């Protein structure tokens, strides 16, 4: 079994709208395609003993005995590696359950599709499933050590990509509120929202956190000075530049119960909490002295409380207590530690509520100061601390006290956050009773913290958990405001680029910044950002991440959808223009019914409050209306189309071409926008395919709320001139002669241009172009089309590229054109550059010549030799 | 989109 | 503009306005400057990644963790005209601007190697322009040129330095417009690379540089070019400031012509700076001075808004405390936060 | 707090006094079966529809003889709630809970028993419910619990000794 | 240096 | 470190 190709999908796609995270593996069963399980001796017992957990899988029968039964039956291996890749991820805690298989290409090649949680772990599990299954169809088993090492690699891959818990907390609430989110390429930042409404976060810091507030909060001496000048209670204390001056400093504080800290930070290290004697002060000094250069603060009694303030308003309060044991019967300290460290709520870290208590030299040091050691028996209800400070990560506890805080203390905490200048802040308070004013209990404010963590508030050991994230998202995205900008997505086999540029032009008349992507470039308000084929999810992301964009208009191609899914999840308007047989055989899409499922992805992601715009003159497109959860609007070139009539009778909206006008039917009323003859993109009203694109753009603008007058202004001033849209209807006036340069690909474009030619109000109709060798066997069809339109048909297909042989393509065109109508001066010339398109005076005055060149760049350089007007 |  | 101001007790900060309308500044940083924008702007590799993903032109280049890999790195860049920087900052030090030979690359390495761990960027031609953007809007543009002398007659370099260093507009620092040109080992090193030394006579109109980089504090000049910048270049600069996330930002641009689009002159954006200085814009050596502060105060105190809160002051020999408490009680009935001081205490609500 | 009219003012004629009044910002209307059976509802649609209970009173009047019929009269309120609004149902009442399958609006539930299977199934799908638990009246919103107050400290409840008053307090808190 |  |  070989893997030929792997795709990673990230967004709504062909296989599923909801299952956004999928891996598609193209698997070649070189062997096994001819051996349906029962032809592989031992491949049942080996599979169940290596992976005994492959039991719950229902596969297709629908019950718990569903899979495995299918292994006893003649199931092929490409359907089995799919249940192994899912199981290998489940065995390491990553839950995934979706999967499918399809046969493609020649017999034996399959598409294996499965769900992933982590992108690298997903691809890893796929490769591993193939190795496991291949060994078992060769030998009868798989070494245990070759299974355990793979499970170890999956566990590491899924750990390395994890978001920290403070970001998980914000992201989860954002999803509940339907706010889109993305990871950014730098500094572990996350973006929330689109375009002009975007916000950024990094853990517990945000786009609203100022630098001056954050730096002041990290300066302990600066913070103390600012707060005491505001009348806020802080500890009494001084500083020494590592001189042996403690004997004097203690005198300013007022006595020996003092606190000695390192003069700078290095985590919670080097701190002595309650000094009572000179010799203790000396020991405390030598330890504090290890760091860079308050040392003697007065010691205050009370508990350690953490207060969380988010936007100048109190959110949560928690009381923190250090790891300890108590006189829970007449047991020793070592016995008590083992007794409580068995509690089911303790273990590891962020895995459970509490962690384990660890005895180390620092636990011994803390106990010695209390008069105890491990072999001592405690008196009933005596409490012994094993740590100097509280922390959940070291085995302490946290108690919710949010509803017990006095109204005056609430006022003071909010004032502290505003004085320093922080949006999200943690405040460290020492007090004996949080339910009484700090001035009565003689409490103090010890510290202010920028970017505080949330674990003690969202997962307390006692009391009720609090939703901390909700107040954060409320300041970033205040109630009543949007987090998204309008998205207009355009798809279909032909006409996307033209429709996209017109629609962007119309929105631009409102004065907003409009960004759009097409197959030519990425633009913002008429400035080019990038050039080249910019369709696909990577370009859509440039516009959506751009801080200036107010409206996004995106042309969407099948290549991008099949390769990586859609970039945006949902949109306001989804436009489907047509389904036609181009690009068949590529991407495993062989039929027209399948191509219709690819295009329908846009219609199915339109938000229920939005609209789908469908072509009522197209049988595959109109049919999509029964899949759409959104409202449906229709357009047509025929006012009598039964769909349109049935729809407006139920008070729907439609756009039709009638009486020379482009108009909107809204219920019983008709709104005329303009005449086809007065809209420049339509060639004097003689190009039906241009009219149809204008109708789709006008209807999309209308259903999304633009006024009719704005729409009229936009269609009247929109141009598709030469050197703006090369290769797309470039008509040149060259003496008493006209010639058109275009670039049809599939046959629908040869017909669309042919209709323009039929309507030419002049003399002879000539054609001077044709298909290259990259086409399927449709040369006769293309020849038949030319024969129905032109009276000067000259065959050219023996070009400079010559993808296949020489002039055979031209001969096949000749067979087609003479089959349909052997009456158009059917010369074969082959030289498309200095003959076919040079002897144009063979055409009667004011006739029309249509060029379908291999390259429009050359065609528009050559047409110019006649001095166009 | 329903399951394996 | 009649906005009251105070110095604060910590970190050299200044307060502007009273009560609920107060703002703070520290040099060129303010109460509206975010931390994520400021930290991103100080990360050269982070800044480059974010901007090129947005379609913004930046220099081509790579990184080496102080291994002798320059001989290979030059191949990704595309040839020897390269720039070698220390891999971290230490003021404007340890940088070689135009390497042309292998031996030069080695010398540049040993110097760059002195700092913590881009090293081989492509070298681009053009002048060094500084663009100042304040609230997503362009304020000023200045062209910067390093200390130099020219072929102002058939004189030697040492004579030319003494001739121009006597100019009445030069001296000390922030005392006058320009400072003095100082000859030191670094001036000699810069001249040796140009084929000159102090005793050489220059050809008419020849220009010799005495410094590797422009700076007014080292004897260079600054020319106002604010009205010469092309509309497309204005759009691009404003977009750069918004992508990074800075309110007040300086942008370093290398281009041969600021009046043409950067895509036509093949120019690049070299750097973004949080908290930029203003001297070159408020005291240029050529052109007109610009009032840079006015756009700053307009974002902090938008037109039509107050910078002060109402103050009611009560005095007289007898009755002040009683009058003060009653008046505070009356304002309090409107639902506002009222602060007051008396001979008994300081109160808020 | 000013009285406009006195007497039994339920029914569509009184609802019209409030809806036509140029000063009113919020309308709270008790709705009786007499008014519905005699002349229909006065307002067509509403934002919140609260159904407290169905019980066998007034049977035999107005051609409503059975409890199943009385339930169809009460369900009129649940069925006129605008799709963007909510229906508030009693999960401890078998005829009322069953109305959830007729409602086009969102559904919220209340109960006096936190372990009611309906409530549990509902909050697991991120719905909203109000329950009486641990002496508190609280709101369950997804995985989070919001405590409002203690039953003993709410004066309408007779020191926490009147279960029927607690149930009415839960319905009012959830609607708000 | 980010969950204080 | 403040007038860049
Ligand atoms: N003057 C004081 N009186 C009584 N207790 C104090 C005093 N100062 C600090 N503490 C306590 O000692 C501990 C020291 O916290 P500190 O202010 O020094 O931050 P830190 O130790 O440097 O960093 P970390 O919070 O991560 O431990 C806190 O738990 C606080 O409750
Ligand atoms: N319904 C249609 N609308 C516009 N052009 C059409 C239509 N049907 C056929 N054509 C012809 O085919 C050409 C398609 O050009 P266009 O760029 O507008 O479609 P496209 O979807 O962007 O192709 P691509 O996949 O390369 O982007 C036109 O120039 C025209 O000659
Ligand atoms: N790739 C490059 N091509 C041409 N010139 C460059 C290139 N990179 C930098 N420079 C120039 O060299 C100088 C180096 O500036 P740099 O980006 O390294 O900031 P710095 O030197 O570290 O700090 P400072 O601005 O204070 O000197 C600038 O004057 C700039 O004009
Ligand atoms: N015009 C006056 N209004 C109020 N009290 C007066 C007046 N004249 C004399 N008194 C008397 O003198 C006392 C002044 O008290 P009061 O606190 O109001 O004035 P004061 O200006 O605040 O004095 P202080 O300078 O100590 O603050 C009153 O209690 C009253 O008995
Ligand atoms: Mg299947
Ligand atoms: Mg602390
Ligand atoms: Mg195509
Ligand atoms: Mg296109
Ligand atoms: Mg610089
Ligand atoms: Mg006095
Ligand atoms: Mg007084
Ligand atoms: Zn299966």
């Amino acid at each position: 079994m070989k893997i030929l190709k792997t795709l990673t999908l990230r967004g709504p796609n062909y296989w599923s709208i909801r299952r956004k995270k999928l891996i598609v593996m193209r698997l070649d069963l070189e062997d096994l395609a001819e051996r349906p399980s029962n032809s592989i001796p031992g491949f049942y017992e080996g599979l169940i003993k290596v992976l005994p957990s492959l039991v719950e899988h229902f596969c297709s029968p629908g019950y718990q005995g569903g899979f495995l039964e299918r292994v006893k039956e003649g199931t092929y291996m490409g359907h089995i590696v799919e249940h192994v890749a899912l199981e290998l991820q489940e065995l390491v805690g990553m839950t995934a359950g979706f999967g499918r298989t399809r046969e493609t290409s020649t017999p034996g090649v399959y598409n294996v599709v499965y769900e992933y949680v982590d992108e690298q772990a997903g691809r890893y599990a796929g490769r591993a499933a193939v190795r496991l299954c291949r060994s078992l169809v060769d030998t009868g088993d798989y070494p245990r050590l070759e299974l355990e090492k793979d499970l170890e690699d999956l566990r590491d891959l899924g750990a390395n990509s994890a978001l920290g818990p403070s970001t998980e907390t914000i992201v989860t609430e954002a999803e509940a509120r339907k706010i889109p989110w993305m990871l950014l390429s730098a500094r572990a930042m996350v973006q929330l929202g689109y375009g002009v409404y975007q916000q950024r976060i990094q853990a517990t810091l945000s786009s609203h956190s100022g630098i001056l507030g954050v730096e002041l909060a990290c300066d302990k001496e600066g913070t103390k000075t600012i707060l005491q000048d505001a009348g806020i209670p802080v500890p009494r204390g001084t500083t020494i530049q590592y001189f042996d001056d403690l004997e004097e400093a203690i005198n300013d504080v007022g006595g020996y119960p003092v606190v000695i800290k390192p003069l700078d930070g290095n985590h919670g290290r080097g701190i002595t909490i309650n000094v009572r004697h000179w010799q203790e002060a000396i020991a405390a000094y030598d330890l504090a002295a290890e760091e860079s250069k308050i040392i003697v603060e007065r010691y205050y009694e009370g508990s350690d409380h953490r207060v969380l303030v988010v936007n100048g308003k109190l959110v949560a309060v928690a009381e923190r207590i250090p790891a300890h044991v108590t006189g829970d019967g007449s047991s020793t300290i070592s016995e008590l530690i083992e007794k409580t460290n068995q509690d089911p709520n303790r273990g590891d870290g962020h895995d459970n509520i509490l962690t384990k208590i660890v005895v180390n030299k620092t636990a011994i040091d803390v106990m010695e100061r209390q008069g105890y050691n491990l072999d001592s028996v405690l008196p009933k209800d005596e409490v012994v601390y094993l740590r100097a400070t509280a922390n959940l990560s070291t085995g302490g506890i946290a108690i919710d006290r949010t509803d017990d805080i006095h109204p005056e203390n609430i006022w003071l905490m909010e004032r502290v956050a505003k004085v320093i200048g922080l949006d999200i802040a943690g405040i460290d308070v020492v007090t004996s009773d949080i339910s009484k004013p700090l001035r009565e209990t003689n409490g103090v404010i010890v510290e202010v913290n920028a970017a505080p963590g949330f674990r003690m508030h969202v997962a307390p050991s006692q009391g009720l958990p609090r939703n901390v994230a909700a107040p954060v998202l409320d300041m970033l995205f205040p109630p009543g405001t949007p987090s998204r900008i309008p998205i207009l997505a355009v798809t279909g086999t032909n006409g996307k680029t033209t429709t996209t540029r017109l629609l962007a032009h119309i929105y631009r008349q409102t004065g907003k910044t409009v960004g759009y992507t097409s197959t030519d470039a990425i633009y913002i308000n008429e400035y080019c950002v990038e050039k080249g084929d910019n369709t696909g999810p990577q370009s859509a992301g440039v516009i959506l991440r751009d801080p200036t964009v107010e409206v996004a208009v995106l042309e969407t191609a099948r290549g991008g959808i099949l390769r990586a899914g859609l970039a945006f999840d949902s949109c306001d308007v989804g436009v489907v223009l047509n389904v036609a047989a181009d690009h068949l055989g590529l991407g495993d899409i062989d039929t027209i019914e399948q191509m219709a499922k690819v295009k329908s992805v846009i219609a199915e992601v339109v938000d229920p409050s939005g609209y789908a715009v469908l072509n009522a003159d197209d049988p595959l497109v109109a049919a999509m209306a029964d899949k759409v959860k959104a409202k449906v609007a229709y357009f047509s070139m025929n006012p009598d189309n039964p769909i349109i009539q049935a729809h407006v009778r139920r008070n729907g909206i439609a756009a039709v071409y009638e009486s020379g006008y482009l108009s909107i039917l809204e219920g019983s009323w008709t709104l005329r926008v303009e005449q086809a003859k007065l809209i420049p993109m339509t060639m004097g009203g003689m190009a039906p395919f241009m009219i149809a694109n204008a109708l789709a753009a006008c209807l999309a603008a209308f259903v999304n709320g633009l006024d009719v007058e704005v729409i009229r202004q936009g269609v009247r001033t929109f141009t598709t001139s030469a050197e703006q849209t090369p290769g797309r209807m470039n008509l040149f006036n060259l003496g008493q002669h006209h010639a058109l340069v275009d670039y049809a690909h599939n046959p629908a474009g040869y017909r669309a241009v042919g209709d323009f030619v039929k309507n030419w109000q002049g003399q002879r109709f000539g054609v001077v172009g044709g298909p290259g060798d990259r086409r399927d066997s449709d040369l006769i069809e293309l020849g038949q089309i030319a024969a129905q339109v032109f009276d000067r048909i000259i065959v050219k297909e023996d070009d400079d590229k010559r993808g296949r042989s020489e002039g055979e393509t031209a001969d096949l065109i000749v067979k087609g054109i003479l089959q349909e109508n052997p009456g158009a001066s059917y010369e074969v010339i082959l030289d498309e550059t200095i003959a076919l398109n040079k002897a144009l005076d063979q055409v009667e005055e004011k006739g029309l010549v249509v060029v379908f060149p291999e390259s429009v760049t050359r065609a528009i350089d050559l047409i110019k030799v006649r001095n166009p007007i | 989109d329903d399951d394996d």
